[PDB]
RNA sequence: AUGGGAUAACAAAGGAGCAGCCUCUAGGCUACCGUUUCGGCUUUUGUUGGUUUUAAAGGUCUAUUGGAGAUUAUGGAGC
RNA sequence: UGCUGUUGCUGUUAAAGGGUUCGUAGUUGAACUGUGGGCUGUGCAGUUCCUGGUCCCGUCCAUGUCGGAUUUGGUGACCCAGGCCCUUGCAGCCCGUGAACAUUCAAAGAAACAAGAAACACGGGAGUGGUUCCU
C-alpha cells in the first residue's frame, strides 16, 4: 500500500543521504518524482538520474553528491498562497537564507523562490535543505 | 495510367517528384513477379511521400512513408524490401515509416479519457523507431537526466544485432530527430535479461 | 567501486527474477523431439502440464513442481529467447 | 500482504520486456485467435486456454501475437463465460465447503475458512456490478 | 468421481438433454440417446428398465454419483431428476 | 567560502575540512577525523613535493569504511591501480 | 466575475455492452407537419380571400467523379 | 501548558494497543496520454591540427629469476594546448515556425486542407447600427 510515491520516494534520498551513500535506488519513479529531482537538481542538491524503463512504473538511480540534509514530504499537501511562504519558510526550513520548499502551482513544480517572483500559489509537496 | 503509377498515392499519380517514381517502379518490377514471397505481398500495398534526408556525415536517407494500413504487412517483408529497394537506389539508405496522427494534449480531464492511446505521441514516437530499427528490438531504455537541465533517452539494442545495424545507426538517430523533434542515442546490450551494456 | 544503474554480471546472476533491474522471466521453450516418433514439439520450460508429442501421444514431460522433467532421453532444444 | 490471512509470500509470473513475438513463431495471428475459441467451446476457461498454448503450442503471451487478450478474443466470438472466473472458482470452493461441513458441523477449521471466502464473493461480486460486468441483481444466493 | 460433473455443464450450454424418466424412454425407444445418467435413490424397478432399455438399444448408461435432488443440481436446476438421457453431446466427449 | 558582511568582510570564526568521502564538516569536538598524507612520487621512485591529503571525518572510521573509503580515493585521484 | 491548469475531486466509461468515410454530377420516385377529421402551409405574381401549377429543399432509389481509411478483399474461409 | 497536542503529546516497563479475525458508514489510495523545434550573437561542458612527455613495440646487451640503457624508435599509446559559429549538449538574448507527420502555394498560408474553435459556422430580421456599421 504505497500511498504516497513521493513519501516513498524522498525518504529514500533522505535515509540514504544520511548513510552517505553514492547512489540511491528509488522504486517507483513518477511525473512528479522526477519534477521533484529536477528541482534538487537545479540547485545542486543531486547529481544525476537514471531513469530505467520496466514498462510499468521506472527506476530512478539518483547519484548524491554529499549536499543534502534532509527531504521531506509534506503529505497532506497544504495550500501557500502568496503571502504564506512566510509560514513555511518558517516552520520548515532552518533559515531564511538556505532552504527551500517545493510546491505545485498552475504553471507546475517549483521553489517558494521561483513561486515568489513568478506570483503564482499553489499546493506545498516537501522541502530540502 | 502508367502501370507502376498505382503504387503510390492517388494524388501523388498525377504529378509525382523524381524521388516518388523512381520507388513506385522498384516496387512494382518486385511487385512484378521477381522476388520470391513478395509476388505475395506486392500488390495492395501504396506509398505515400517519400523524403531525402542527409545526415551530416556520408549517406543519405530515403524515408519511404506509407499508411499505417499496411503495418502488418510490411513487417513480414521490411527486410526484404529495404535491402531490395536499396539496390535499385545505391548510395542512400532506404527506411520505412508508416504515417501516423498524433492527438495533441486535450486538456480537458474529460477529453483525456477519450484518446486513443495509439494516437498519443508516446506511443507514436515509439513505433517510429521500431520503424526505423526493425526487425532489432530495443532491450532498454533509460532517460539520462544531467546537471545541465539535459533529458537524453538511451535505447538499447541487442547484441546479437550488432553486425547489421551497427552502421545505420547514426542516420536512425538523426532521421529520428528530424521525424520527431527528439533525440535517441543507441548503445548494444549481451544478455538484455541481466542489462549489460556491452564494451567490447 | 560498483553503479546501482550498471551492475556486475556476479550480482545480478544471483538476484530473483522480480529483483532485478529488468524484471525478467526466468523460462523458455525448448525445442523437443518425441523418441518415439521422430517429431518435434516446442515445450515450455515449466510445463505444469502433461505435454504429449502429436503423432504418437507419448506425455514427452512430468508436470513436476519447478521445472518440467522431459522424458527418456527425448531429445531438447534450446529455442531463443527471440 | 495477502487479502485474508497472514501469508505475505511472493511469486508470480514476471513478464518480459521484450514483446515481440519469437522469430520461430511461425502461427498467424487468426490461427491463435481460433486455437482459444477451439479449445473454449472444450469447456475451458482462459486462465487454462493460456497455458496449453504456452505449455504444449509454445505462444507465450497472447496479447503479443494475437493483438488481444484470452478474453476479447473470448468476449468477440460470444464464448466468455457468464461469470467472470475468478468469481466461479469461489463460489466453487464456497459450495464445496458448505457440502463438506453438512457432515461436519464440529470442524471449526473450515467454518472459519468459508467466513473469508464468502466475504471475498461479496467483495468481487461488489467490484463486478459497479464495474457493470454483473447483472446488478446478482447475489449469492 | 466428479469428472462427470464437469462433462454435464458442457452439455447443459451444448447439445440436447431430456430431463426425467418417462420422457427420457421415449429417447431410448428412438434410439436418439447417447448417455443415460442414473441417481443413487432411483427406484429399482425404475432402475431396472432403464437399465434394460439401455441394454437393448447399446447406449452407455453412467450410474451418477449422488442424489436425483443432487443429480439435478449438477445440471443446474432447481428441481430434482432422478434420470437423465443426452440427446446428442457438445464438445463435451461424451 | 563563508557567509560574507554585505560589505565583503568574511565573517566565518574557522572554516572546518570536509571529509573526501562524505563530504561531512569535521567538527572541532569530532577525534577520530584523520589526515593521512600519501608521499607523491615521481619517475624512478623519489618522494618529491607532495601535497594530496584525505580527510575523514570522525562517524566513517568508527564503522570500518575507512578502508573502503580510501581505495575509493586513491583511484579517483589516481595515487591507485584498479585491476 | 475572470485568468492559470501542476496537484487533486465529481461524473461517465468497463472496451463487440461498437460504429459516421468524404465528394462532383446525372436520373428516377417522392409532400410537409399533424390527427379525434379537415386541421397546418415560403417567398414572387399590385393588394387580401380562394384554387393551381412549376422549382428548389429534404428524403429515397439507382448511376460513377475525385479522394481517403487507425490495420492487407487481388485478403481469409470452404470446394 | 507541547498538561488536549492541526501546527504539536503519549502508549514494551511510568496512565494508555480492543483477546483474535471478518466488516459497513468514514478516512486514505499505484504508474501512464507530457524532455517542441530550428536560425543569430553571445556565456558553459563534453574531432580537425600541432606537441614530444609517457607506456607499448623493438634493439643492444643478455641477465638462470628483483639490471638497464639505445635512437628514428614507433600515423601506435598519451598528453598540455588553439578568437576551427566542424562538435553537443547548456545559460542567457533576439527572433521564425500549421510547429511532430502529412498536406497547399494562387501576390505573400488566400482558398482548399490539417489543427483548433459554442467566445464557434449555418441560415435569417430593418422594429438591429443615435435615419442600415465598415472597405
Amino acid at each position: 500500500t504505497m500511498m504516497s510515491v513521493l513519501a516513498n520516494a524522498l525518504r529514500t534520498i533522505a535515509s540514504a543521504e544520511r548513510r552517505g551513500k553514492r547512489q540511491v535506488l528509488i522504486r517507483p519513479s513518477s511525473k512528479v518524482v522526477v519534477k521533484f529531482l529536477q528541482v534538487m537538481q537545479k540547485h545542486g542538491y543531486i547529481g544525476e538520474f537514471e531513469i530505467i524503463d520496466d514498462h510499468r512504473a521506472g527506476k530512478i538511480v539518483v547519484n548524491l553528491n554529499g549536499r543534502l540534509n534532509k527531504c521531506g514530504a509534506i503529505c497532506p499537501r497544504f495550500d501557500c498562497a502568496t503571502t504564506d511562504y512566510e509560514k513555511w519558510m518558517k516552520n520548515i526550513l532552518p533559515s531564511r537564507q538556505f532552504g527551500f520548499v517545493v510546491l505545485t502551482t498552475s504553471l507546475g513544480i517549483m521553489d517558494h523562490e521561483e513561486a515568489r517572483s513568478r506570483n503564482t500559489g499553489g499546493k506545498v509537496l516537501g522541502f530540502f535543505y | 495510367m502508367q502501370p507502376h503509377l498505382r503504387k503510390l498515392r492517388k494524388l501523388k499519380r498525377g504529378k509525382p517528384s523524381d524521388l516518388e517514381e523512381s520507388v513506385a517502379k522498384a516496387l512494382f518490377e518486385l511487385e512484378a513477379s521477381h522476388k520470391t514471397l513478395r509476388q505475395e505481398l506486392p500488390r495492395f500495398h501504396v506509398n505515400t511521400v517519400r523524403e531525402v534526408k542527409v545526415p551530416r556525415s556520408k549517406k543519405t536517407v530515403l524515408v519511404v512513408f506509407y499508411p499505417l494500413r499496411f503495418l502488418m504487412l510490411v513487417r513480414k517483408v521490411q527486410r526484404a524490401l529495404t535491402s531490395e529497394l536499396e539496390k535499385r537506389h545505391p548510395g542512400c539508405l532506404v527506411m520505412l515509416v508508416a504515417q501516423r496522427q498524433i492527438t495533441k494534449r486535450p486538456t480537458d480531464v474529460y477529453k483525456l479519457q477519450k484518446v486513443q492511446r495509439s494516437k498519443t505521441s508516446t506511443a507514436v514516437f515509439e513505433n517510429i523507431l521500431n520503424d526505423m530499427i526493425y526487425p532489432s528490438d530495443v532491450v532498454g531504455r533509460r532517460w539520462r537526466c544531467r546537471t545541465d537541465g539535459s533529458k537524453l533517452m538511451k535505447v538499447f539494442l541487442d547484441a546479437r544485432d550488432r553486425k547489421r545495424i551497427e552502421s545505420r545507426l547514426r542516420a536512425v538517430a538523426y532521421v529520428y530527430k528530424q521525424l520527431t523533434h527528439r533525440r535517441v542515442s543507441f548503445g548494444f546490450m549481451w544478455n538484455p535479461k541481466l542489462q549489460q551494456v556491452s564494451t567490447r | 567501486d560498483a553503479d546501482l544503474s550498471y551492475p556486475t554480471v556476479r550480482t545480478e546472476r544471483m538476484k530473483h527474477k522480480r529483483r532485478r533491474l529488468v524484471q525478467g522471466p526466468n523460462s523458455y521453450f525448448m525445442d523437443v523431439s518425441c523418441p518415439r516418433c521422430r517429431q518435434v514439439t516446442v515445450v515450455y520450460s515449466h510445463a505444469t502440464t502433461a505435454v504429449e508429442c502429436k503423432g504418437c501421444s507419448k506425455k514427452l514431460c512430468r508436470p513436476t513442481g519447478g521445472k518440467a522433467l522431459l522424458v527418456e532421453g527425448c531429445g531438447y532444444r534450446r529455442k531463443p529467447d527471440h | 500482504v495477502r487479502m485474508h490471512g497472514n501469508g505475505r509470500g511472493k511469486a508470480s509470473s514476471a513478464l518480459p520486456y521484450r514483446r515481440t513475438p519469437p522469430a520461430w513463431l511461425k502461427i498467424a495471428s487468426r490461427n491463435v485467435v481460433k486455437m482459444v475459441c477451439k479449445s473454449s467451446r472444450k469447456g475451458m476457461m482462459p486462465s487454462q486456454i493460456g497455458m496449453e498454448l504456452r505449455d504444449s503450442m509454445g505462444i507465450a503471451q497472447v496479447k503479443n501475437v494475437t493483438g488481444r487478450k484470452i478474453l476479447r478474443i473470448l468476449k468477440h466470438n460470444g464464448l466468455a463465460p457468464e461469470i467472470p472466473e475468478d468469481l466461479y472458482f469461489l463460489v466453487k470452493r464456497a459450495t464445496q465447503m458448505r457440502k463438506h461441513l453438512e457432515r461436519h458441523t464440529t470442524d471449526r477449521d473450515t467454518k472459519y475458512r468459508l467466513i473469508l471466502v464468502e466475504s471475498r464473493i461479496h467483495r468481487l461480486a461488489r467490484y463486478y456490478k459497479r464495474v457493470k460486468q454483473l447483472p446488478p441483481t446478482w447475489k449469492y444466493e | 468421481v466428479d469428472t462427470i460433473n464437469a462433462k454435464l455443464q458442457l452439455v447443459m450450454k451444448s447439445g440436447k438433454y431430456v430431463l426425467g424418466t418417462q420422457q427420457a424412454l421415449t429417447t431410448l425407444r428412438q434410439g436418439r440417446s447417447k448417455l443415460i445418467v442414473i441417481s443413487n435413490n432411483c427406484p429399482p424397478i425404475r432402475r431396472a428398465e432403464v437399465e434394460y432399455y439401455c441394454t437393448l438399444s447399446k447406449t452407455p448408461i453412467h450410474h451418477y454419483s449422488g442424489n436425483n435432488l443432487d443429480l439435478g443440481t449438477a445440471c443446474g436446476k432447481h428441481f430434482r431428476t432422478c434420470v437423465l438421457s443426452v440427446t446428442n453431446v457438445g464438445d463435451s466427449d461424451i | 567560502i563563508g557567509m560574507f558582511n554585505e560589505e565583503g568582510e568574511n565573517v566565518d570564526l574557522y572554516i572546518p575540512r570536509k571529509c573526501h568521502a562524505t563530504n561531512t564538516l569535521i567538527e572541532a569536538h569530532d577525534h577520530a577525523a584523520v589526515q593521512i598524507s600519501i608521499a607523491n612520487v615521481g619517475p624512478n621512485g623519489v618522494i618529491n613535493g607532495t601535497t594530496t591529503t584525505l580527510c575523514i571525518a570522525g562517524y566513517l572510521r568508527s564503522q570500518g569504511e575507512s578502508d573502503h573509503a580510501i581505495n575509493h580515493i586513491t583511484i579517483d585521484r589516481g595515487i591507485m591501480r584498479i585491476k
